[PDB]
């Protein structure tokens, strides 16, 4: 994974050397943060069946030509795969603030996205269009913290910029 | 002629000051910014103030709120829906008190015992759905 | 006829600060001593619904048996659901000192539901009734397997309030 | 220079004015005690985020009635709307502390104010309310009496400004009532 | 005028019957709770004129437009008639508070207070404060939530008188409406 | 293989020292509250083979891919030796926790588990998810804790064995995985 | 390679002075600033795939005989390059953004890049327009004052960061003219 401990154990492997003075005060400013960082996974772990049924379908309200026959949303059962394929990465974010760092979304949820949506033909547009909805339906204290409004809107910008 | 022409246009003379210590940093910049009304933080505002008078004894008396009506909403005959609709299905406040923090929350809880989740009856539908033919048992006469 | 948290459409949370705490622990009287009878019950929230399920058990065994209403995990899962929102409702109820809140949103219509859904409504009696008896006993520090530390003094009239709240609960379900 | 400032907010437009670093040295002696008077914006305009936050909450926390169902601070939009009103209250009078002089405050802000309340129905005891914790304010953070936060000042009395700074907020309590 | 003991009486005596045991049960309760009843009176006297003279004082710091020329609480004589105003407010609900009825306070204090008010040309929307700033005063004693002056009462439950003192002064706020 | 008792004697081989009071009251400890861990085993036996039956059947309900063709449990054959792959294991575990030390399913057991499972085309992670189950089943039962099935014991806490499974369980998981 | 630290270091060492107290002035300046320094990286990197991407259709949309076939963004194959040429331009600014120093684009990125472009035939004056837009999109950012995107801070002063990575941007130009 990429978090910062995985980063300075890694920069201490690549150099042959034991921890230093400057791999712990990276590892404080863990705990600097996880106060601010794990009520924003709370949140998002018992009310993501609300956020990704109206992220889902605002989508489908944008792109409506999807609904086609020989379409990415043909029948009924591709429209409950979308829900299933949306309702992945809005759990990746979720492990993202649990773990710290981006590793959970650039090891199971991007990388290798070009060459999947290329080849089955779905339009990468939709799916940041189903996650740039979550980013401003983010009302900012109402729904989280301060920043834990900042942490949550820092990994819905990492989808964002990697499917584009 | 007689009402100025500047009141609603919500614009405000806007100060800043830059001060480093030294002489030759001390500018004072007087602009005029429409400000803006800010929507999110109201909510920061609106909802602790709406839980402060919540846990409030003695104004909740002298100062009483009037009788709002529900909604639009119509009755179908199934008292689970009626008495119990899917926007307030599940819903119970969490209270999460901590040093000089009171903290309710409004969030839809459940269950686990025993491997399942209380609720798998209203899933979503993209979680289930066509996974096999679904075939109907006949009539079991009776017996004696 | 409930209370100002009418926030049910947009936000809720609705945290209360620290100086804004000293305009409501000014306000409230024996205010010290409510913010320990809530924080005696919502920190051992879990224990107490899994043993108040599970003392209807003890005493009525038939609801784990096929045709009872406890078999079939989900349904066992349902009751430990309703068992906790029971007891999330009663513990704002005693933080806000009114069941206005506890009689509108949770306690409304549940009689005609608990008949329609096939519910055994007298064994509920006695599942919400341990949480009376639990409850009573977290706030006065008589609990046998667990106590906690507390400044000295009484807290009686928060225990008779408390029990009040139970009994609408039972009230409201028979 | 001085009178430029007056010139960017008469033009209803967005144009920027400023000072030197000399035209404000010969600012602050034309003027006396001009470091002072620039110290009691600073006081104010670097806590302006925080004193619209709190009196607004604090209108609230004595009269709960402006949130009930047919309050005048309900449906989540007459909140924002009052907060910021409350900014621009804020950003007129310390305009008026910054010139010396109400002038500005009077036919910019607060000329048909009254009259404006009332035809929204904006009730105007509260809002009365909402100025003097202000007032409360702005006259704790020039003195230096805060008690959450201080900041390092020059030493000296600044009571003068302090008063100069409660009139100009009476001017807005005056308007309205 | 009636009392507490007196309205069950009356409203028998329209039935033409005697009263019995299922009425006596809201009067039995009465004499139960009726130590704690003079109990909580007497701290409403006994801080009545710092009361009024919060209260009075109070509605001048929400609407400063009362001191203006022209103002209704304006000259010395003015200001005395104000004073004496909401003393009597707080005599009348503390005689209903020690009856436990509403009748005295009805129609003795009430009976045309609004028809004096508008020819006399008093505020409605400014005396309605003064009767609801020593409201939440008279709920402070009561419930014991005071900041200065703590007073020594017997431990227990007094939120059904504090609540009953709140209806009794928001029955003078609907009378001058 | 060796248990606890023979485990502290192999680690003083190598120090070559008599064993004394510097090793011996962890021993003393596991005497002293040995009538907790017989009491702990009796209620996995009494009830293992509803366990496992609910283990698999809480493996596919999750994954039904593995009973169509192409799963590994699509014949019966597929599906009778998936219940004794998965009791032989928890067996394994029943002795570790009656021996107290967990050597004899490291390697009677484990070695040469992953390379089987990957000869066989057995599907790992779907394994892993059954033995999480059994983790689970296993420490409701040791803390009298699971929903519908509790019995009675003598009145005392267990946390030590019931974390001691927990550590059984996931050598089996990291010995798959 | 050198932060802001590092460079009060290496001309410390130069002279073999010790770093007292009048040379921490800076650096317990940028410690008090930090959470401000972080909070302005973070409007950049959240959106700087659109922040590149309108950079470049800008200069193109200005200057529309680039796409011309004989012009340096004819093909897939040149546009492509284009499209990262000037995205790893505002990767190595806001590493010096969050090191606080130049050192790390002006010896990877800045290093040879003149000869580099002129043995390629990039037409220099446009790759300067295309920097020049993101510089004004860069200080749009820092300072909330982005049209189409509003972002959520506290409230303060940020001119010094924006004035900072606007001497960033502008080194660039400066490199490759
Ligand atoms: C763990 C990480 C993880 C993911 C991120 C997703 C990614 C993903 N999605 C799909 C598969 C799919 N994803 C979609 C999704 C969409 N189509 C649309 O109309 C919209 C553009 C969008 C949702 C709104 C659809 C319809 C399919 C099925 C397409 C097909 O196979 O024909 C597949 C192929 C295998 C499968 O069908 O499941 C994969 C790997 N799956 C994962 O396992
Ligand atoms: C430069 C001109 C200018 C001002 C002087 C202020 C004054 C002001 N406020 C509002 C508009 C408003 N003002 C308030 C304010 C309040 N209501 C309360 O309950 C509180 C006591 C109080 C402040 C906290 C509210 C709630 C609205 C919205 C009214 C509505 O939505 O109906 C309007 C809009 C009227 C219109 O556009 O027709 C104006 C001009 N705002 C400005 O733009
Ligand atoms: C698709 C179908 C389906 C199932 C069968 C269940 C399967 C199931 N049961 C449990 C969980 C459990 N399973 C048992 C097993 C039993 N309970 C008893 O008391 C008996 C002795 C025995 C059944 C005969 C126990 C004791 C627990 C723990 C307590 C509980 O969670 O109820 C778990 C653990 C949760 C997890 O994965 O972490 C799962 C998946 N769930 C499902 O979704
Ligand atoms: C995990 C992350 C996460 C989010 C990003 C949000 C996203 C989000 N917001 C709302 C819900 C809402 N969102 C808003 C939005 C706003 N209010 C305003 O004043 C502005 C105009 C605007 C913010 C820019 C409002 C008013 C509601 C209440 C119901 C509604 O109107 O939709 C809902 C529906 C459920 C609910 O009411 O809570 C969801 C899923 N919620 C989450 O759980
Ligand atoms: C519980 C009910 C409740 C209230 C009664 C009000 C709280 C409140 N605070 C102040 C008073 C004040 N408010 C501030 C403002 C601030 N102080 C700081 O340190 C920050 C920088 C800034 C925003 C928080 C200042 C400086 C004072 C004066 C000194 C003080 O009393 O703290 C006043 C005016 C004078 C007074 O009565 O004390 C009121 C009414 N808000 C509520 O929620
Ligand atoms: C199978 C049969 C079976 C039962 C009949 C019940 C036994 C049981 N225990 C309690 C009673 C209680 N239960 C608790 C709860 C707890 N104590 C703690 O220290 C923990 C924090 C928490 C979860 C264990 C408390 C505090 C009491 C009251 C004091 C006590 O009796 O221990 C009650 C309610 C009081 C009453 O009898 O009315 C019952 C019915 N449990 C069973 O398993
Ligand atoms: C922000 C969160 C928050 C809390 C959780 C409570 C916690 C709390 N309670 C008391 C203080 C107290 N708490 C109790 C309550 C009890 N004592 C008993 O013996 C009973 C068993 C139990 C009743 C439930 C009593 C009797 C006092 C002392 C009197 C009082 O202050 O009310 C104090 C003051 C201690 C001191 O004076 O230093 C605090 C901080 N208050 C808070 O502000
Ligand atoms: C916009 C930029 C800008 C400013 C903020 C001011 C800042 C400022 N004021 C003073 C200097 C001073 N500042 C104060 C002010 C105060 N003393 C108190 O005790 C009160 C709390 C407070 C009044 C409200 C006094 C009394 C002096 C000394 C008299 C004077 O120099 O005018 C000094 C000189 C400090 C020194 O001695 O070196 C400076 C830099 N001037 C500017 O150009
Ligand atoms: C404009 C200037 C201005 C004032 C003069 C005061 C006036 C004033 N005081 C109180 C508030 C109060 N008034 C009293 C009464 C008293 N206090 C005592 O200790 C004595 C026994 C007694 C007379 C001196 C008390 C105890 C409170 C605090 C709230 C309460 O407990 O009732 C309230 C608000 C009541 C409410 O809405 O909840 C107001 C407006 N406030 C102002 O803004
Ligand atoms: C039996 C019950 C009973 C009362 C309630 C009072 C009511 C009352 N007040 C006044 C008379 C008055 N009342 C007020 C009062 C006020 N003006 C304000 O701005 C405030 C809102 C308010 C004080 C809180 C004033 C100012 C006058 C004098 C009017 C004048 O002199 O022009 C008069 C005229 C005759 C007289 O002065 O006696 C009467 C009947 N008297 C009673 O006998
Ligand atoms: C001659 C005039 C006269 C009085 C002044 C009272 C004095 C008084 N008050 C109470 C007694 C009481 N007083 C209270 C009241 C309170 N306790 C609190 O903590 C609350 C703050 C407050 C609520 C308003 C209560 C709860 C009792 C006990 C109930 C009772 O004994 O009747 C008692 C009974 C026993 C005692 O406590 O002494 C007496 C004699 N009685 C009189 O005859
Ligand atoms: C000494 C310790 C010891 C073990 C660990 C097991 C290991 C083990 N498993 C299997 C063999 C197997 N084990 C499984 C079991 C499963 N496959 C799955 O997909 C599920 C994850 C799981 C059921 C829950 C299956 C399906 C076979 C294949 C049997 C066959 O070839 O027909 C075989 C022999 C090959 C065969 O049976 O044909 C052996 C030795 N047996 C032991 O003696
Ligand atoms: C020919 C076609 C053509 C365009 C595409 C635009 C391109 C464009 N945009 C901006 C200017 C800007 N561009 C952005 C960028 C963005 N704003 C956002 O909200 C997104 C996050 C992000 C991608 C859209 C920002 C923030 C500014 C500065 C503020 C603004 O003007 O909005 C500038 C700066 C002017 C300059 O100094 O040269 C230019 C050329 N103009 C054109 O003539
Ligand atoms: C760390 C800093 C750093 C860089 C900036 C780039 C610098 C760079 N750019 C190009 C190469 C290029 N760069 C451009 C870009 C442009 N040409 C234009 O006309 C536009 C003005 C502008 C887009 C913004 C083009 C068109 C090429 C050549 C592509 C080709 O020749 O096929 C090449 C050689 C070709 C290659 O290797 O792909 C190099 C080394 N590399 C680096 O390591």
């Amino acid at each position: 994974m990429k978090s910062v401990i995985t980063t300075v154990v890694s920069a201490a492997d690549a150099a042959g050397r034991f921890p230093s003075n400057s791999d712990l005060e990276s590892i404080q400013g863990n705990i600097q943060r996880s106060a601010a960082r794990l009520e924003a996974a709370e949140k998002l772990a018992g009310n993501h069946e609300a956020v990704v049924k109206e992220a889902g379908d605002a989508c489908f309200a944008k792109y409506a030509y999807l609904k086609n026959p020989g379409e990415a949303g043909e029948n009924q059962e591709k429209i409950n795969k979308c829900y299933r394929d949306v309702d992945h990465y809005m759990r990746l974010v979720n492990y993202c603030l649990v773990v710290g760092g981006t590793g959970p979304l650039d090891e199971w949820g991007i990388a290798g996205a070009r060459e999947v949506y290329r080849t089955l033909n779905l339009p990468t547009s939709a799916y940041v269009a189903s996650i740039a909805y979550t980013r401003d339906r983010l009302c900012v204290p109402r729904d989280m913290s301060a920043q834990a409004g900042v942490e949550f809107s820092a990994y819905l910008d990492y989808l964002i910029n990697a499917l584009s | 002629a007689k009402k100025n022409q500047y009141m609603g246009t919500s614009v405000a003379p806007e100060i800043v000051l830059t001060d480093k210590g030294s002489d030759m940093s001390r500018k004072v910049k007087t602009e005029d910014k429409k400000v803006a009304a800010d929507q999110a933080a109201a909510m920061g505002i609106l909802a602790n103030m709406s839980l402060y008078a919540s846990l409030n004894p003695v104004k909740r008396m002298t100062y009483k709120a009037k009788e709002q009506a529900p909604a639009y909403v119509k009755k179908t005959g199934n008292p689970v829906e009626d008495f119990y609709p899917s926007s307030w299905r599940n819903m119970a406040p969490v209270i999460s008190l901590s040093a000089n923090r009171v903290a309710v929350a409004f969030e839809k809880i459940d269950a686990a015992s025993n491997g399942v989740k209380a609720n798998s009856n209203n899933k979503p539908f993209w979680k289930s759905g066509a996974t096999t033919k679904n075939y109907v048992a006949p009539e079991a006469p009776a017996q004696s | 006829a409930f209370s100002r948290v009418v926030v049910n459409s947009d936000a809720k949370a609705a945290y209360v600060g620290g100086s804004d705490l000293q305009a409501l622990k000014s306000f409230i009287a024996d205010g010290n001593k409510r913010l320990d009878a809530v924080n005696s019950i919502v920190s051992n929230a879990s224990c107490m619904v899994s043993d108040a399920v599970s003392g209807m058990i003890c005493e009525n065994p038939g609801l784990i048996s096929p045709g009872g209403n406890c078999y079939t995990n989900r349904r066992m899962a349902a009751c430990l659901r309703d068992g906790e929102i029971i007891l999330r409702y009663v513990s704002y109820a005693l933080l806000a000192g009114d069941a206005s809140v506890l009689e509108d949103r949770c306690l409304n219509g549940l009689k005609e539901t608990y008949i329609a859904l096939g519910v055994p409504t007298n064994s509920s009696i006695r599942a919400v009734s341990i949480m009376k008896a639990q409850a009573v006993a977290f706030i006065t520090n008589t609990a046998t397997e667990r106590k906690m530390s507390f400044a000295a003094g009484d807290c009686t009239s928060l225990a008779s309030e408390v029990a009040s709240y139970f009994d609408r609960v039972g009230a409201a379900i028979s």
